[PDB]
């Protein structure tokens, strides 16, 4: 079985959009 | 198979700016 | 061939520009690079 409980992300789930280097 | 997780969450278009470290990684992400 | 002026077309991007040693930091995801102002500035040699 499961639950529905809700939460919060907070700051989470961020990946690279592309695969080009940056510095500052 | 046996003898606390599942976060499902949903993505939308919106605009971010994420902080990238000297060395090339990412330290930092605000949403806007 | 490096340290002169050759009309270079890596991968498809085509230009020409003096090519020389770097010292990046390429993660292993990473191929091309720009700078804050979107122009390819250091590229991961593909045979190299
Ligand atoms: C790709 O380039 C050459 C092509 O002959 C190949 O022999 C070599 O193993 C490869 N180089 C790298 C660093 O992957």
């Amino acid at each position: 079985t499961t639950t529905q409980s809700y939460t919060n992300s907070f700051t989470r789930g961020v990946y690279y959009p592309d695969k080009v280097f940056r510095s500052s | 198979l046996n003898r606390a997780d599942y976060y499902v969450g949903y993505l939308q278009p919106r605009t971010f700016l994420l902080k990238y470290n000297e060395n090339g990684t990412i330290t930092d992400a605000v949403d806007c | 061939v490096k340290n002169k002026c050759v009309n270079f077309n890596f991968n498809g991007l085509t230009g020409t520009g003096v090519l020389t040693k770097s010292n990046k930091k390429f993660l292993p995801f990473q191929q091309f690079g720009r700078d804050i102002v979107d122009t390819t500035d250091a590229v991961r040699d593909p045979q190299t």
